[PDB]
């Protein structure tokens, strides 16, 4: 046995750790259902020990403690079983490490993000939609599975315009059409994108 | 019992 001492400071880790899990529990880093229950499984191993099938069953948690929001009414909880059983004998600092690196290693993360309404095709009533934001470009991400369906490259944002309800951009040449939607966060979203903008050259 | 092993190595 032993050999690899972990020589890691357990109190930096968890705090990292903290602000991961967080993030991911609050929705500020939006993750698709499968990747909340794998992350709360870890969350399981780290809180409560190695899986015991014995006691960790449904109804032993709080999913609101342990899931955003939106996956509560889901049959998750069997699923987040499952991850904790996964995680075997695994160390609770072991745990935290791979929480974090999941968390790191999505194309999500570190990413802001701003839940906008969209209004198409053949649907009266409005649509989710997260917007997110980046140095690059600026993604439409599907509120449901947090997939990116559509991505712009900043380079090709002629202008941008926001109002107290709404924020709209003009991609000139690139295509005939503005994309407008409705948001309360349209001057936050302008000022993101403006700063990006301003360093792409 | 079968979890909390214990090993020379």
């Amino acid at each position: 046995s032993d050999q690899n001492v972990d020589s890691r400071d357990p109190v930096q880790l968890n705090l990292l750790y903290v602000q991961a899990r967080d993030d991911i529990l609050n929705g500020s880093h939006p993750v698709s259902f499968d990747k909340a229950c794998e992350f709360a499984g870890y969350q399981c191993q780290i809180q409560f020990g190695p899986h015991n099938e014995q006691k960790h069953k449904p109804g032993f948690l709080e999913l609101k403690d342990f899931l955003p929001k939106e996956y509560i009414k889901q049959k998750g909880e069997r699923k987040i079983f499952m991850a904790h059983k996964n995680c075997g004998n695994m160390s609770e600092i072991e745990a935290k490490v791979r929480y974090v690196k999941l968390a790191r290693s999505l194309k999500t993360y570190g990413v802001s993000f701003f839940l906008v309404k969209e209004k198409m095709k053949g649907k009266n009533k409005l649509v989710p939609r997260l917007l997110g934001i980046t140095k690059e470009c600026v993604m439409r991400v599907d509120e449901k599975t947090k997939e990116v369906i559509q991505e712009w490259s900043l380079t090709n944002i002629k202008r941008w315009a926001a109002s107290p309800k709404s924020f709209t951009l003009d991609f000139g040449d690139y295509q005939d059409g503005y994309y407008s939607v409705q948001t309360t966060e349209g001057e936050q979203i302008a000022q993101l994108i403006a700063g990006y903008i301003d360093i792409i050259l | 019992g079968s979890h909390a092993w214990d090993t020379a190595n």
